[PDB]
RNA sequence: AUUGGAGGGCAAGUCUGGUGCCAGCAGCCGCGGUAAUUCCAGCUCCAAUAGUGUAUAUUAAAGUUGCUGUGAUUAAAACGCUCGUAGUUGAAUUAAUUACUUUGAAUAAAAUAAGGUGUUUAAAGCAAAACAUUAUGUUAAUGAAUAUUCAAGCAUGGGACAAUGCAUUAAAAGGAACAAUUGGGGUGAUUCAGAAAAUAACGGGAGAGGUGAAAAUCCAUGAUCGCUAUAAGAUGCACGAGAGCGAAAGCAUUUCACUCAACUGUGUCCAUUAAUCAAGAACGAAAGUUAGGGGAUCGAAGACGAUCAGAUACCGUCGUAGUCCUAACUAUAAACGAUGUCAACCAAGGAUUGGAUGAAAACCUUGUUCAGAACUUAAAGAGAAAUCUUGAGUUUAUGGACUUCAGGGGGAGUAUGGUCACAAGGCUGAAACUUAAAGGAAU
RNA sequence: AUCGAGGACUACCAAGAUUAUAACGGAUAACGAGGAAUUGGGGUUCGACAUCGGAGAGGGAGCUUUACAGAUGGCUACCAC
RNA sequence: UUAAUA
């Protein structure tokens, strides 16, 4: 329909083929206030309940340290990084922290196997300075 | 079926021109037909055109000079607006000095050019380098 | 190409380039409408009508002699058929397909080109009905096309 | 064809060649003749791809039968060609 | 992909032809894919020929040959030597 | 003067101390297993700078949402095919509205653009002054014309291209008619063939099948083998082809009917009736289902015997449903040319199928031309290439008309919901989560 | 009845109205607009909030005064405080 | 005739 007066199809069609776009889909259907342990909100707090280790994949070798938290706003139940080196000694636990995203990779992306949340407070100043 | 007679006769002088032929022979003739080419003959794109009358929309043959790089029609006539001219010679036209547009509008057929002068828009009907 | 399969002939007739008619035709227009005339009243198709007149009288085309046209001709005198020629006999051969369809029910082949003509036929009487030579109360039944056509 | 030739003046043979239609201004290639009868003199004109039968005006030695393209005049049945 | 212009089969303007027999696989191939070769032989071979024309009980009885076309599958056509694997260029071939 | 960094993307160290696939770094590729350019530090310099990193989201990048502007043979993607309504698009042609186009009217500012103005510049403000040394005078000083501005509405000049208006011709558009044909196109009846197997009778008298070798099995109640007779089922060799017909699936003994379609021929008729088509409707291989008939051969299941470590398989023997016909369902295939339908232009050939038309006396050899299935060459066009050329060409020099489909790989054509079917199943059809690749052509 | 047109309401009469050009439904983390961010052109996303228009005063409902209110820094009743 | 795996 390349037509003068065929805008009807053409208006359409976009509305139709749009839904075939992974990354506007996901950001448009009712997923993000549901499915998404943060939601909307950029950094989320909760409490640290346990400490945890978890080994990395097939072509690397170490144990990632990292912790679990029990978020407010919700009250789902997630895992959370603790940056750079000898950062999970200043954590403490039954304390409230700020955790903060990670970039995206391919989803998961820096403590290898499925983390994707990193603590960047520890009630204190930063889980940097600390 | 044909829809477009004009696009029928340009894609056949466009064909021709880069085969190197001398003439060419359109089929369908018509009065939009004629008013393109005596547009392109004013620019000295073709050297002249000579009318058959067969008494069933007779045949057209366009005697072509190595100067017709692409004639091609403009599928659905857009209604351009006198302040739309520039971004239609912009998208078409390879330069600012070299190619036309074609018009149709209440004062003939026209180029681009010289419908800027008479101060009038129209539908496009396509354009030649 | 045609309009129901790949087929694409271009078998066509080509009239000359002389709208008038040949030097060596003397027969007036009088006796080309009364021959014409006469032959109407016999039952015979506008388009047999003309190709009887240019096989036997030389007046191959007719609207080169008298200026107007076979059917033309045929209304002025009232002797045009009610229902068109070309739709005429296109309801006749849905006809007879169908009576050989009675007996045939295992035919599928006839069930298809069936199909194709009465969709020819849905065609044909929309387009006349907008040139108002049907009137709109005209609908093509099968229980009644079998004696209409006959 | 990489080889032109003009094409407002065609030759005598290249348009007899082509077919009835493709030429310059299509022209028929059939025409109208009259047939002396073999019985009687008389000439009955007719069309050269008639469809039918053709009898004399006079009798009926039928002077032709139509063959899918054009008339199959008796042997005996000469004919000129109605300018 | 398209190893071969013409799938390897002879069809062209219909959409279905007839099965045959593979000669010595008893395989189903379509009548234009199969490898077809025709062959007439004697019924006698060329060591016994003059073995019966010695003692025949006839003038000049001309022996008789044997006439049969068979018909084999892809793999049993390349299997029993029938056909070779060809070259890329070669393949078009058709002589 | 700080913030981040110094392997690549990305400017910056193949400097020295510790660490030894640990701690860790790492947005991606990745570095680390004792000589780390990537960890932790020291020195140095790299970028920005009163700012600089991180996290989430919008925009650009994304010609990875396409009107400008994509892709559909093989990477993901042309409905199995045809008919068909709305919708979209519609041949040439003539010396009252609407649409289109040009000017305006009227229309809140702020904001955007833009005119002036030395807030010391600038972001600002719409004021201040330039000089009159200014009360006086420019002066009754500036207010940017401040322009917008899309979709509607009002007025005006034009009527080329278009729609609804209410008499041209005869389209290498379409339809109809006629003449001659073509057709393994379809339906019904009729009709021929002998292979395999069964039975009847006779001869013969010890094997036969089957395999790589065998075994299971058949045979003295006479098998295999040979001749002669029968009656059903099924099938339709050789002719049989890069040949024909059909919308596709598909169509092969010869006769007679009933149909149908197409090509060619035409100074025959109509006069736009056309193309593509959501919804909707016919046909749709094989398998499968329901109920009758038939039940020869083969044979999912099953049962034996071999082989093997095992063999529920490949090999052999037997064998039920099925294979066949009638009526009704089912509606799926690598339903393939993996290539939608219609239309225009388009490099050299040789051959073939069916016509028309000249020559040469139905058949055959040649010239021309129309239609059909194909084939060969290309230093040319296209493409990632293979390859395509009766297009997959005429496309960044991007627009002939219309419909369908695709958006990294999985999850998955799965779950649920709806609907169709007697059932198997068919049509529509996600999400959570997971992952830096999966994939295409070629060396 | 109202300031007033009007099924706004009542009585009788008729069977009509909308829909594939998407009605009736469902969602919105939806007040609308002038405008804002980013853009070669085309566009995409945002706009609670300067200004214009609409609606509300914990939830409905019913009213008084008056030229203007279904007012809530007015009143009455019910629910939660 | 048989020929599995790293």
């Amino acid at each position: 329909a390349r037509g003068l007066h065929a805008a009807r199809k053409m208006l359409a069609q976009r509305r139709a083929n749009k839904w075939a776009d992974k990354e506007w889909k996901k950001g448009k259907l009712v997923t993000r206030y549901k499915c998404n342990p943060l939601g909307t909100a950029s950094h989320a707090k909760g409490l640290v309940q346990e400490k945890l280790g978890i080994e990395t994949k097939q072509p690397n070798s170490g144990i990632r340290k990292c912790v679990r938290v029990r978020l407010l706003k919700n009250g789902k139940k997630i895992t959370a990084f603790v940056p750079r080196d000898g950062s999970l000694n200043y954590v403490n636990e039954n304390d409230e922290v700020l955790i903060s995203g990670f970039g995206r990779r391919g989803h998961a992306v820096g403590d290898i196997p499925g983390v994707r949340f990193k603590v960047v407070c520890v009630a204190g100043v930063s889980l940097w300075g600390l | 079926v044909r829809v477009n007679v004009l696009a029928d006769a340009l894609k056949s002088i466009t064909n021709a021109e880069k085969q190197g032929k001398r003439q060419v022979m359109i089929r369908p003739a018509s009065k939009v037909i004629c008013e393109f080419l005596n547009v392109m003959m004013k620019h000295q794109y073709i050297t002249d055109y000579t009318v058959v009358d067969t008494h069933r929309s007779g045949k057209i043959v366009v005697n072509l000079n190595g100067r017709l790089n692409k004639c091609a029609v403009i599928s659905p006539r857009f209604n351009v607006t006198l302040s739309e001219f520039d971004k239609w010679e912009a998208n078409l036209l390879p330069s600012r000095h070299f190619g036309a547009l074609v018009l149709t509008t209440s004062y003939g057929i026209l180029d681009n050019t010289e419908a800027r002068a008479k101060h009038t828009g129209g539908r496009i009907l396509g354009f030649f380098y | 190409g045609r309009m129901y399969n790949p087929g694409r002939g271009i078998s066509r007739r080509c009239i000359p380039y002389r709208r008038s008619a040949p030097s060596w035709l003397k027969t007036s227009t009088l006796e080309v409408i009364d021959e014409m005339c006469k032959l109407a009243k016999k039952g015979i198709a506008p388009s047999q009508i003309g190709a009887i007149m240019r096989d036997t009288h030389g007046v191959g085309l007719v609207k080169s002699v008298t200026g107007s046209k076979v059917l033309r001709i045929l209304k002025l005198a009232g002797l045009a058929p009610k229902i068109p020629e070309d739709l005429y006999f296109l309801m006749k051969r849905a006809v007879s397909v169908r009576k050989h369809l009675e007996k045939n029910k295992k035919d599928k082949d006839a069930k298809y080109h069936l199909i194709l003509i009465e969709s020819k036929i849905h065609r044909l009487t929309r387009y006349y009905k907008s040139a108002k030579v049907l009137e709109a109360s005209f609908k093509y039944d099968a229980n009644t096309a079998s004696a209409i056509v006959s | 064809p990489l080889i032109e030739v003009d094409l407002l003046n065609p030759t005598a043979a290249s348009e007899a060649k082509a077919h009835k239609m493709k030429r310059l201004v299509p022209t028929p290639n059939s025409y109208f003749l009259e047939i002396k009868c073999p019985k009687c003199g008389a000439t009955t004109t007719t069309f050269s791809h008639a469809h039918r039968q053709i009898l004399c005006q006079k009798c009926g030695q039928p002077l032709g039968q139509p063959t899918g393209g054009k008339l199959k005049l008796t042997q005996q049945c000469k004919f000129r060609i109605k300018k | 992909t398209s190893k071969r212009r013409n799938n390897g089969r002879s069809k062209k303007g219909r959409g279905h032809t007839q099965n045959v027999r593979c000669s010595h696989c008893g395989r189903c191939v379509p009548k234009d894919k199969a490898i077809k070769r025709y062959q007439i032989k004697n019924i006698v071979e060329a060591a016994a020929v003059r073995d019966i024309s010695d003692n025949s009980a006839l003038t000049k009885y001309k022996l008789p040959k044997t006439y049969m076309k068979l018909e084999y599958c892809v793999s049993c056509g390349i299997h029993g030597r029938v056909v070779r694997v060809r070259s890329r260029t070669d393949r078009r071939n058709r002589l």
